């Protein structure tokens, strides 16, 4: 789970 | 500084709350540091990374009561 994408 | 005095809310280290990050998601949380010379509080989202704990001002409405 991560809160950025890219 | 002390912490305000908030229905639902205790402001101390370990207790529990819901608490908005910044991707404005409400997750049950967690008060990790308070900070009372600032009035910030840093807030564990639980079951995220501490890395996505969150400095949050005691008087903000990011912060509410966990049911």
């Amino acid at each position: 789970r991560s809160k950025s994408d890219g | 500084h002390m912490p305000p005095n908030r229905p639902g809310i205790t402001f101390e280290i370990g207790a529990r709350l819901e608490a908005l990050d910044y991707l404005q998601k409400w997750y049950p949380s967690r008060i990790e540091k308070i900070d009372y010379e600032e009035g910030k509080m840093l807030v564990h989202f639980e079951r995220w990374s501490h890395r996505y704990d969150e400095w949050i001002y005691w008087d903000s409405n990011r912060l509410r009561p966990l049911e």
